[PDB]
Protein backbone atom coordinates (compact mmCIF):
# COMPACT_ATOMS: atom_id res chain seq x y z
CA UNK A 1 0.00 0.00 0.00
CA UNK A 2 1.74 2.69 1.51
CA UNK A 3 5.03 3.49 1.07
CA UNK A 4 7.84 4.59 3.46
CA UNK A 5 10.90 6.85 2.58
CA UNK A 6 14.69 6.06 4.18
CA UNK A 7 16.94 9.26 4.56
CA UNK A 8 20.58 8.55 5.87
CA UNK A 9 21.83 12.01 6.41
CA UNK A 10 25.46 11.55 6.22
CA UNK A 11 28.11 14.75 7.08
CA UNK A 12 29.76 14.10 3.72
CA UNK A 13 26.62 11.91 1.64
CA UNK A 14 22.67 11.84 1.88
CA UNK A 15 21.33 8.70 0.66
CA UNK A 16 17.45 8.57 0.14
CA UNK A 17 15.21 6.48 -0.95
CA UNK A 18 11.76 4.09 -0.43
CA UNK A 19 11.92 1.42 2.16
CA UNK A 20 11.45 -2.07 -0.36
CA UNK A 21 13.62 -1.02 -2.56
CA UNK A 22 17.27 -2.28 -2.44
CA UNK A 23 19.57 0.93 -3.12
CA UNK A 24 18.75 4.38 -2.31
CA UNK A 25 17.86 6.38 -5.00
CA UNK A 26 19.47 9.01 -4.53
CA UNK A 27 22.96 9.79 -3.26
CA UNK A 28 23.79 13.55 -3.34
CA UNK A 29 26.32 15.51 -1.00
CA UNK A 30 25.10 17.29 2.17
CA UNK A 31 25.83 20.87 1.21
CA UNK A 32 23.15 23.72 1.36
CA UNK A 33 24.61 26.70 -0.95
CA UNK A 34 23.60 30.10 -0.96
CA UNK A 35 24.65 33.61 -2.86
CA UNK A 36 27.78 34.38 -2.16
CA UNK A 37 27.42 37.97 -2.28
CA UNK A 38 24.13 40.11 -1.78
CA UNK A 39 23.82 41.48 -5.67
CA UNK A 40 21.53 40.44 -8.46
CA UNK A 41 21.95 33.01 -9.72
CA UNK A 42 18.76 32.13 -9.14
CA UNK A 43 16.98 30.34 -6.49
CA UNK A 44 17.25 31.61 -3.02
CA UNK A 45 19.79 28.46 -1.98
CA UNK A 46 20.86 25.23 -3.61
CA UNK A 47 21.24 22.02 -2.32
CA UNK A 48 23.44 18.87 -3.10
CA UNK A 49 25.03 17.96 -6.30
CA UNK A 50 23.28 21.84 -7.74
CA UNK A 51 25.12 23.47 -5.30
CA UNK A 52 28.76 22.14 -5.54
CA UNK A 53 28.43 23.10 -9.46
CA UNK A 54 27.43 26.36 -8.50
CA UNK A 55 29.81 27.10 -5.98
CA UNK A 56 31.39 29.78 -8.12
CA UNK A 57 28.36 31.92 -6.78
CA UNK A 58 27.61 30.08 -4.11
CA UNK A 59 29.07 29.61 -0.59
CA UNK A 60 28.60 26.01 0.92
CA UNK A 61 27.53 25.18 4.23
CA UNK A 62 27.54 21.49 5.59
CA UNK A 63 24.90 21.13 7.99
CA UNK A 64 26.37 18.25 9.52
CA UNK A 65 29.35 17.36 11.36
CA UNK A 66 30.56 14.30 12.79
CA UNK A 67 27.00 13.27 12.10
CA UNK A 68 25.62 15.62 14.29
CA UNK A 69 22.90 17.91 12.52
CA UNK A 70 24.86 21.62 13.68
CA UNK A 71 22.36 23.68 11.58
CA UNK A 72 18.63 22.76 11.66
CA UNK A 73 17.86 25.76 8.96
CA UNK A 74 20.48 24.23 6.28
CA UNK A 75 18.85 20.55 8.26
CA UNK A 76 15.34 21.21 7.00
CA UNK A 77 16.46 22.83 3.62
CA UNK A 78 18.34 19.24 3.06
CA UNK A 79 15.50 17.44 3.73
CA UNK A 80 12.77 19.74 1.99
CA UNK A 81 15.22 19.56 -1.66
CA UNK A 82 15.42 15.44 -0.56
CA UNK A 83 11.82 15.14 -0.51
CA UNK A 84 10.56 17.34 -3.39
CA UNK A 85 13.81 17.43 -5.34
CA UNK A 86 15.39 14.24 -5.30
CA UNK A 87 12.63 11.94 -4.22
CA UNK A 88 9.99 13.71 -5.48
CA UNK A 89 7.36 12.99 -3.49
CA UNK A 90 4.84 14.92 -1.31
CA UNK A 91 6.04 13.84 2.41
CA UNK A 92 2.69 14.31 4.37
CA UNK A 93 1.71 11.22 2.31
CA UNK A 94 4.68 8.71 3.80
CA UNK A 95 5.96 7.31 6.41
CA UNK A 96 9.83 8.27 7.25
CA UNK A 97 12.71 6.61 8.64
CA UNK A 98 15.43 8.56 9.12
CA UNK A 99 19.21 7.34 10.80
CA UNK A 100 21.30 9.12 13.60
CA UNK A 101 24.95 8.79 14.48
CA UNK A 102 25.25 6.74 17.84
CA UNK A 103 25.37 8.86 21.02
CA UNK A 104 23.35 12.00 19.07
CA UNK A 105 22.43 14.46 21.60
CA UNK A 106 19.32 14.21 22.90
CA UNK A 107 17.74 17.25 22.05
CA UNK A 108 19.00 17.03 18.56
CA UNK A 109 16.65 13.83 18.52
CA UNK A 110 13.66 15.76 19.69
CA UNK A 111 14.31 18.34 16.86
CA UNK A 112 14.65 16.18 14.49
CA UNK A 113 11.16 14.65 15.46
CA UNK A 114 9.41 17.85 15.66
CA UNK A 115 10.84 19.34 12.28
CA UNK A 116 9.14 15.89 11.01
CA UNK A 117 6.03 16.11 12.14
CA UNK A 118 5.29 20.50 12.23
CA UNK A 119 7.62 21.41 9.35
CA UNK A 120 7.20 18.47 6.57
CA UNK A 121 3.52 17.08 8.49
CA UNK A 122 4.76 13.19 8.11
CA UNK A 123 1.99 10.87 8.76
CA UNK A 124 4.56 9.02 10.84
CA UNK A 125 8.66 8.91 11.26
CA UNK A 126 11.47 6.87 13.13
CA UNK A 127 14.87 7.69 14.10
CA UNK A 128 17.34 4.60 14.25
CA UNK A 129 20.90 4.59 14.80
CA UNK A 130 23.20 3.71 11.65
CA UNK A 131 25.50 1.26 13.04
CA UNK A 132 22.49 -0.96 14.01
CA UNK A 133 20.93 -0.57 10.61
CA UNK A 134 24.61 -2.57 8.99
CA UNK A 135 24.79 -5.01 11.39
CA UNK A 136 20.86 -6.27 10.71
CA UNK A 137 22.49 -5.72 6.94
CA UNK A 138 24.59 -8.08 7.59
CA UNK A 139 21.45 -10.22 8.62
CA UNK A 140 22.85 -10.65 12.46
CA UNK A 141 21.62 -9.48 16.58
CA UNK A 142 25.05 -9.26 17.69
CA UNK A 143 28.29 -7.88 16.54
CA UNK A 144 30.58 -4.66 16.80
CA UNK A 145 30.13 -2.50 13.37
CA UNK A 146 33.15 -0.16 12.50
CA UNK A 147 31.25 2.63 11.07
CA UNK A 148 33.46 5.02 9.11
CA UNK A 149 32.48 7.90 6.61
CA UNK A 150 33.08 11.21 6.36
CA UNK A 151 32.76 13.11 9.94
CA UNK A 152 34.38 10.54 12.65
CA UNK A 153 35.10 6.88 13.08
CA UNK A 154 32.50 4.88 15.65
CA UNK A 155 32.95 1.31 16.97
CA UNK A 156 29.41 0.57 17.90
CA UNK A 157 29.28 -3.42 20.10
CA UNK A 158 25.91 -4.44 19.51
CA UNK A 159 24.02 -7.96 21.41
CA UNK A 160 21.01 -9.29 20.41
CA UNK A 161 19.61 -6.22 18.51
CA UNK A 162 20.45 -3.41 20.53
CA UNK A 163 23.44 -1.26 21.00
CA UNK A 164 25.95 -0.63 24.20
CA UNK A 165 26.15 2.58 24.36
CA UNK A 166 28.71 2.44 27.32
CA UNK A 167 31.30 0.78 25.10
CA UNK A 168 30.52 2.51 21.93
CA UNK A 169 34.20 4.37 21.24
CA UNK A 170 35.46 6.75 18.81
CA UNK A 171 38.38 7.78 16.38
CA UNK A 172 37.75 11.63 15.54
CA UNK A 173 39.68 10.66 12.06
CA UNK A 174 37.60 9.61 8.90
CA UNK A 175 36.60 10.19 4.97
CA UNK A 176 38.00 14.21 4.57
CA UNK A 177 40.58 13.45 6.65
CA UNK A 178 42.10 10.55 4.52
CA UNK A 179 41.33 12.95 1.12
CA UNK A 180 42.99 16.18 3.06
CA UNK A 181 46.17 13.49 4.25
CA UNK A 182 46.44 11.99 0.74
CA UNK A 183 46.14 15.96 -0.68
CA UNK A 184 49.57 17.00 1.38
CA UNK A 185 51.56 13.56 1.32
CA UNK A 186 51.11 14.13 -2.77
CA UNK A 187 52.66 17.41 -2.28
CA UNK A 188 56.07 16.24 -1.24
CA UNK A 189 55.67 14.28 -4.70
CA UNK A 190 56.02 17.55 -6.37
CA UNK A 191 51.92 18.00 -7.34
CA UNK A 192 49.82 20.89 -5.53
CA UNK A 193 46.14 19.91 -5.27
CA UNK A 194 44.84 23.09 -3.55
CA UNK A 195 41.36 23.70 -5.73
CA UNK A 196 38.03 22.30 -5.27
CA UNK A 197 38.38 20.49 -8.35
CA UNK A 198 41.80 19.34 -7.66
CA UNK A 199 40.34 18.24 -4.02
CA UNK A 200 37.82 15.82 -5.93
CA UNK A 201 41.32 14.32 -8.24
CA UNK A 202 42.77 13.59 -5.10
CA UNK A 203 39.32 12.06 -3.68
CA UNK A 204 39.35 9.84 -6.41
CA UNK A 205 42.35 9.25 -6.58
CA UNK A 206 41.87 7.84 -2.87
CA UNK A 207 38.70 5.71 -3.71
CA UNK A 208 40.65 4.02 -6.78
CA UNK A 209 44.20 3.52 -6.13
CA UNK A 210 44.59 3.26 -2.17
CA UNK A 211 44.59 0.49 -0.56
CA UNK A 212 45.39 -1.31 2.80
CA UNK A 213 48.84 -2.74 3.99
CA UNK A 214 48.98 -6.16 5.36
CA UNK A 215 52.63 -5.14 6.61
CA UNK A 216 52.97 -1.90 6.20
CA UNK A 217 56.64 -0.92 7.30
CA UNK A 218 57.49 -4.36 4.56
CA UNK A 219 55.37 -1.76 1.76
CA UNK A 220 57.20 0.54 2.51
CA UNK A 221 60.55 -0.96 1.67
CA UNK A 222 59.25 -3.06 -1.01
CA UNK A 223 58.44 0.60 -2.20
CA UNK A 224 61.29 2.18 -1.62
CA UNK A 225 63.07 -0.29 -3.36
CA UNK A 226 60.95 -1.06 -6.46
CA UNK A 227 58.68 1.00 -8.74
CA UNK A 228 56.56 -2.50 -8.83
CA UNK A 229 53.49 -0.54 -6.09
CA UNK A 230 53.32 3.20 -8.34
CA UNK A 231 50.59 3.34 -10.31
CA UNK A 232 49.66 6.30 -12.60
CA UNK A 233 47.17 8.41 -12.73
CA UNK A 234 45.85 10.49 -15.88
CA UNK A 235 44.08 13.90 -14.77
CA UNK A 236 41.62 15.27 -16.67
CA UNK A 237 43.50 17.09 -19.28
CA UNK A 238 45.67 14.69 -19.78
CA UNK A 239 48.46 15.36 -17.49
CA UNK A 240 50.01 11.75 -16.03
CA UNK A 241 51.02 11.78 -12.25
CA UNK A 242 52.79 8.38 -10.60
CA UNK A 243 50.91 7.86 -7.41
CA UNK A 244 53.61 5.81 -5.32
CA UNK A 245 53.37 4.74 -1.51
CA UNK A 246 51.12 7.40 -0.68
CA UNK A 247 48.66 4.54 -2.15
CA UNK A 248 48.90 2.94 1.08
CA UNK A 249 50.12 5.67 3.34
CA UNK A 250 46.88 6.99 3.40
CA UNK A 251 44.78 4.68 4.87
CA UNK A 252 47.55 3.43 6.98
CA UNK A 253 46.51 6.59 8.87
CA UNK A 254 43.31 4.82 10.00
CA UNK A 255 45.64 2.15 11.96
CA UNK A 256 48.28 4.65 12.78
CA UNK A 257 46.36 7.83 13.51
CA UNK A 258 49.56 9.53 14.25
CA UNK A 259 50.45 10.38 10.65
CA UNK A 260 47.77 12.86 11.00
CA UNK A 261 49.51 14.04 14.36
CA UNK A 262 46.62 12.14 16.75
CA UNK A 263 47.74 10.15 19.43
CA UNK A 264 44.27 8.21 18.78
CA UNK A 265 44.25 4.52 19.05
CA UNK A 266 44.02 2.85 15.74
CA UNK A 267 40.56 1.07 14.55
CA UNK A 268 41.90 -1.77 15.04
CA UNK A 269 42.87 -0.77 18.77
CA UNK A 270 39.57 0.83 18.99
CA UNK A 271 37.35 -2.15 18.05
CA UNK A 272 39.02 -4.04 20.42
CA UNK A 273 38.82 -2.04 22.83
CA UNK A 274 35.00 -1.19 22.47
CA UNK A 275 34.67 -5.34 22.84
CA UNK A 276 37.02 -5.26 25.86
CA UNK A 277 34.34 -2.77 27.40
CA UNK A 278 31.49 -5.49 27.24
CA UNK A 279 30.59 -8.59 29.28
CA UNK A 280 33.40 -11.31 29.02
CA UNK A 281 30.01 -13.11 28.59
CA UNK A 282 29.43 -11.99 25.07
CA UNK A 283 32.91 -10.78 23.79
CA UNK A 284 33.33 -13.89 21.80
CA UNK A 285 30.54 -13.39 19.68
CA UNK A 286 31.63 -9.51 19.19
CA UNK A 287 35.01 -10.87 17.84
CA UNK A 288 33.73 -12.88 15.59
CA UNK A 289 30.87 -10.73 13.59
CA UNK A 290 32.86 -7.45 13.69
CA UNK A 291 31.13 -5.56 10.98
CA UNK A 292 32.63 -2.79 8.62
CA UNK A 293 30.55 -0.16 6.90
CA UNK A 294 30.79 3.18 5.42
CA UNK A 295 32.83 4.70 2.42
CA UNK A 296 36.11 4.97 4.46
CA UNK A 297 36.10 0.89 5.06
CA UNK A 298 36.07 0.38 1.25
CA UNK A 299 39.50 0.55 0.90
CA UNK A 300 40.93 -2.94 -0.63
CA UNK A 301 43.14 -4.98 2.28
CA UNK A 302 41.34 -3.60 4.64
CA UNK A 303 39.43 -6.71 6.34
CA UNK A 304 42.58 -8.92 6.02
CA UNK A 305 44.38 -5.64 7.71
CA UNK A 306 41.79 -5.77 10.53
CA UNK A 307 41.71 -9.60 10.89
CA UNK A 308 45.42 -9.40 11.10
CA UNK A 309 45.53 -6.51 13.43
CA UNK A 310 42.58 -7.89 15.75
CA UNK A 311 44.06 -11.11 15.88
CA UNK A 312 47.76 -10.06 17.69
CA UNK A 313 45.47 -8.07 20.06
CA UNK A 314 42.74 -11.16 21.00
CA UNK A 315 43.61 -13.92 22.82
CA UNK A 316 44.78 -16.79 20.48
CA UNK A 317 41.79 -18.95 21.31
CA UNK A 318 39.19 -16.48 20.20
CA UNK A 319 37.95 -16.57 16.87
CA UNK A 320 38.70 -13.42 14.75
CA UNK A 321 35.54 -12.54 11.91
CA UNK A 322 35.83 -9.62 10.11
CA UNK A 323 32.66 -8.53 7.50
CA UNK A 324 33.30 -6.64 4.84
CA UNK A 325 30.59 -6.60 2.68
CA UNK A 326 30.64 -5.14 -1.00
CA UNK A 327 27.86 -3.00 -0.65
CA UNK A 328 28.63 -1.52 2.48
CA UNK A 329 28.63 1.87 1.57
CA UNK A 330 25.16 1.89 1.54
CA UNK A 331 25.10 -0.61 4.42
CA UNK A 332 23.15 2.11 6.86
CA UNK A 333 20.53 2.92 4.02
CA UNK A 334 19.71 -0.94 2.84
CA UNK A 335 19.38 -1.77 6.66
CA UNK A 336 16.52 0.73 7.08
CA UNK A 337 15.01 0.15 4.03
CA UNK A 338 14.68 -3.72 4.99
CA UNK A 339 13.12 -2.55 8.61
CA UNK A 340 10.79 -0.30 6.97
CA UNK A 341 9.75 -3.22 4.79
CA UNK A 342 8.80 -5.34 7.70
CA UNK A 343 5.30 -6.11 8.54
CA UNK A 344 5.80 -5.50 12.17
CA UNK A 345 7.28 -2.39 11.80
CA UNK A 346 3.65 -0.98 11.48
CA UNK A 347 3.02 -0.19 15.05
CA UNK A 348 7.09 0.87 15.60
CA UNK A 349 6.14 4.38 13.88
CA UNK A 350 5.87 7.52 16.06
CA UNK A 351 2.61 8.69 14.28
CA UNK A 352 0.91 12.01 14.01
CA UNK A 353 -1.50 11.17 17.14
CA UNK A 354 1.40 10.09 19.30
CA UNK A 355 3.51 13.32 18.04
CA UNK A 356 0.44 15.33 18.54
CA UNK A 357 -0.07 13.59 22.16
CA UNK A 358 3.50 14.09 23.47
CA UNK A 359 5.53 16.00 21.47
CA UNK A 360 8.66 15.36 20.73
CA UNK A 361 10.17 13.93 23.82
CA UNK A 362 7.80 10.93 22.38
CA UNK A 363 11.52 9.68 20.75
CA UNK A 364 12.83 8.98 23.53
CA UNK A 365 9.96 6.09 24.36
CA UNK A 366 9.62 5.00 20.71
CA UNK A 367 12.91 4.96 19.25
CA UNK A 368 15.90 3.82 21.98
CA UNK B 1 3.61 -6.01 17.59
CA UNK B 2 0.05 -7.37 16.84
CA UNK B 3 1.25 -9.36 14.31
CA UNK B 4 -0.76 -13.14 14.66
CA UNK B 5 2.01 -15.35 14.35
CA UNK B 6 3.80 -13.28 17.46
CA UNK B 7 0.45 -13.77 19.09
CA UNK B 8 1.09 -17.63 18.70
CA UNK B 9 4.88 -17.52 19.59
CA UNK B 10 5.80 -19.25 22.49
CA UNK B 11 2.57 -20.09 24.46
CA UNK B 12 3.70 -23.88 24.75
CA UNK B 13 6.44 -26.19 25.14
CA UNK B 14 7.55 -27.35 21.76
CA UNK B 15 8.89 -26.08 18.45
CA UNK B 16 7.68 -23.25 16.04
CA UNK B 17 9.12 -22.49 12.39
CA UNK B 18 8.64 -19.46 10.69
CA UNK B 19 10.15 -18.45 7.05
CA UNK B 20 10.43 -14.83 5.74
CA UNK B 21 9.08 -14.46 2.80
CA UNK B 22 8.52 -11.08 1.21
CA UNK B 23 9.25 -8.90 4.77
CA UNK B 24 6.70 -11.25 6.71
CA UNK B 25 6.84 -14.05 8.94
CA UNK B 26 4.95 -16.78 7.25
CA UNK B 27 4.31 -20.12 9.49
CA UNK B 28 5.90 -23.45 7.99
CA UNK B 29 3.65 -26.33 7.65
CA UNK B 30 4.34 -28.76 10.12
CA UNK B 31 4.66 -31.37 8.00
CA UNK B 32 7.87 -29.76 6.31
CA UNK B 33 9.21 -29.11 9.38
CA UNK B 34 13.32 -29.81 9.03
CA UNK B 35 13.90 -29.65 4.93
CA UNK B 36 14.98 -25.98 4.57
CA UNK B 37 15.22 -24.10 1.43
CA UNK B 38 18.54 -22.78 0.72
CA UNK B 39 17.33 -19.69 -0.95
CA UNK B 40 15.53 -18.65 2.11
CA UNK B 41 15.72 -17.39 6.09
CA UNK B 42 13.67 -19.40 8.74
CA UNK B 43 13.43 -18.33 12.31
CA UNK B 44 12.59 -20.83 15.09
CA UNK B 45 11.66 -20.47 18.64
CA UNK B 46 12.25 -23.82 20.80
CA UNK B 47 9.98 -23.54 24.20
CA UNK B 48 11.08 -25.65 26.81
CA UNK B 49 8.83 -25.67 29.76
CA UNK B 50 10.50 -24.64 33.13
CA UNK B 51 10.30 -26.32 36.56
CA UNK B 52 8.68 -23.26 37.76
CA UNK B 53 6.52 -23.08 35.16
CA UNK B 54 7.25 -20.12 32.83
CA UNK B 55 9.15 -21.42 29.71
CA UNK B 56 12.52 -21.18 28.82
CA UNK B 57 13.16 -19.90 25.09
CA UNK B 58 15.55 -20.19 21.96
CA UNK B 59 15.43 -17.97 19.12
CA UNK B 60 17.04 -19.50 15.49
CA UNK B 61 17.39 -17.61 13.06
CA UNK B 62 18.24 -20.16 10.60
CA UNK B 63 20.02 -18.35 6.97
CA UNK B 64 20.22 -20.27 3.46
CA UNK B 65 23.69 -19.99 1.05
CA UNK B 66 21.51 -18.41 -1.19
CA UNK B 67 18.75 -15.94 1.15
CA UNK B 68 18.99 -12.68 -0.02
CA UNK B 69 19.77 -9.65 1.97
CA UNK B 70 16.37 -8.55 2.46
CA UNK B 71 15.85 -11.99 3.80
CA UNK B 72 18.66 -12.84 6.51
CA UNK B 73 17.87 -8.97 7.04
CA UNK B 74 14.08 -9.78 8.16
CA UNK B 75 15.06 -13.33 9.74
CA UNK B 76 17.71 -11.25 12.17
CA UNK B 77 14.97 -8.61 13.14
CA UNK B 78 12.06 -10.20 13.65
CA UNK B 79 14.29 -12.14 15.69
CA UNK B 80 14.72 -9.54 17.78
CA UNK B 81 11.40 -8.73 17.67
CA UNK B 82 10.34 -11.94 19.03
CA UNK B 83 12.77 -11.78 21.70
CA UNK B 84 11.50 -8.44 23.08
CA UNK B 85 7.80 -9.42 22.76
CA UNK B 86 8.49 -12.51 24.98
CA UNK B 87 10.30 -10.02 27.57
CA UNK B 88 13.29 -10.22 26.75
CA UNK B 89 13.52 -14.01 27.68
CA UNK B 90 14.76 -15.48 24.35
CA UNK B 91 18.78 -16.40 23.84
CA UNK B 92 19.23 -15.75 19.83
CA UNK B 93 21.24 -18.01 18.03
CA UNK B 94 22.64 -17.36 14.48
CA UNK B 95 22.36 -20.26 12.42
CA UNK B 96 24.43 -20.25 8.76
CA UNK B 97 23.35 -23.55 6.52
CA UNK B 98 26.45 -25.67 7.15
CA UNK B 99 27.33 -24.26 10.36
CA UNK B 100 24.54 -24.55 12.46
CA UNK B 101 25.04 -25.16 16.31
CA UNK B 102 24.51 -29.05 17.73
CA UNK B 103 21.50 -27.82 19.64
CA UNK B 104 20.16 -26.04 17.01
CA UNK B 105 20.18 -30.12 14.58
CA UNK B 106 19.17 -31.85 17.87
CA UNK B 107 15.76 -30.33 17.46
CA UNK B 108 15.18 -32.42 14.14
CA UNK B 109 15.18 -35.92 15.08
CA UNK B 110 15.04 -37.06 12.00
CA UNK B 111 18.18 -34.80 11.02
CA UNK B 112 17.59 -31.63 9.05
CA UNK B 113 17.94 -31.69 5.35
CA UNK B 114 18.64 -28.67 2.64
CA UNK B 115 16.97 -28.21 -0.57
CA UNK B 116 17.84 -25.72 -2.67
CA UNK B 117 15.17 -23.28 -4.37
CA UNK B 118 13.11 -20.64 -2.02
CA UNK B 119 10.67 -17.78 -2.20
CA UNK B 120 12.30 -15.26 -4.15
CA UNK B 121 13.39 -11.72 -2.43
CA UNK B 122 11.28 -8.77 -1.37
CA UNK B 123 12.81 -6.09 -2.63
CA UNK B 124 12.81 -3.16 -5.49
N1 LIG C 1 36.11 3.15 -2.61
C1 LIG C 1 36.33 4.03 -1.63
N2 LIG C 1 37.56 3.94 -1.03
C2 LIG C 1 37.86 4.84 0.01
N3 LIG C 1 37.06 5.80 0.46
C3 LIG C 1 35.83 5.84 -0.19
C4 LIG C 1 35.40 5.03 -1.22
N4 LIG C 1 34.12 5.36 -1.61
C5 LIG C 1 33.77 6.40 -0.84
N5 LIG C 1 34.77 6.73 0.02
C6 LIG C 1 34.81 7.80 1.02
O1 LIG C 1 33.84 7.66 2.01
C7 LIG C 1 33.42 8.96 2.50
C8 LIG C 1 31.92 9.05 2.40
O2 LIG C 1 31.38 7.95 3.18
P1 LIG C 1 29.96 7.79 3.78
O3 LIG C 1 28.93 8.00 2.78
O4 LIG C 1 29.90 6.46 4.45
O5 LIG C 1 29.95 8.94 4.86
P2 LIG C 1 28.80 9.81 5.53
O6 LIG C 1 27.52 9.07 5.63
O7 LIG C 1 28.42 10.97 4.73
O8 LIG C 1 29.56 10.13 6.86
P3 LIG C 1 29.27 9.96 8.43
O9 LIG C 1 28.59 8.65 8.71
O10 LIG C 1 30.52 10.30 9.12
O11 LIG C 1 28.18 10.96 8.73
C9 LIG C 1 34.18 10.04 1.70
O12 LIG C 1 35.34 10.52 2.42
C10 LIG C 1 34.58 9.24 0.47
O13 LIG C 1 35.75 9.74 -0.19
CA1 LIG D 1 14.61 -16.72 -1.01
MG1 LIG E 1 27.24 7.53 7.42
Amino acid sequence: EVAALVVDNGSGMCKAGFAGDDAPRAVFPSIVGRPRHQGVGQKDSYVGDEAQSKRGILTLKYPIEHGIVTNWDDMEKIWHHTFYNELRVAPEEHPVLLTEAPLNPKANREKMTQIMFETFNTPAMYVAIQAVLSLYASGRTTGVVLDSGDGVTHTVPIYEGYALPHAILRLDLAGRDLTDYLMKILTERGYSFTTTAEREIVRDIKEKLCYVALDFEQEMATAASSSSLEKSYELPDGQVITVGNERFRCPEAMFQPSFLGMESAGIHETSYNSIMKCDIDIRKDLYANTVLSGGTTMYPGIADRMQKEITALAPSTMKIKIIAPPERKYSVWIGGSILASLSTFQQMWISKQEYDESGPSIVHRKCF
Amino acid sequence: VEHPEFLKAGKEPGLQIWRVEKFDLVPVPTNLYGDFFTGDAYVILKTVQLRNGNLQYDLHYWLGNECSQDESGAAAIFTVQLDDYLNGRAVQHREVQGFESATFLGYFKSGLKYKKGGVASGFK
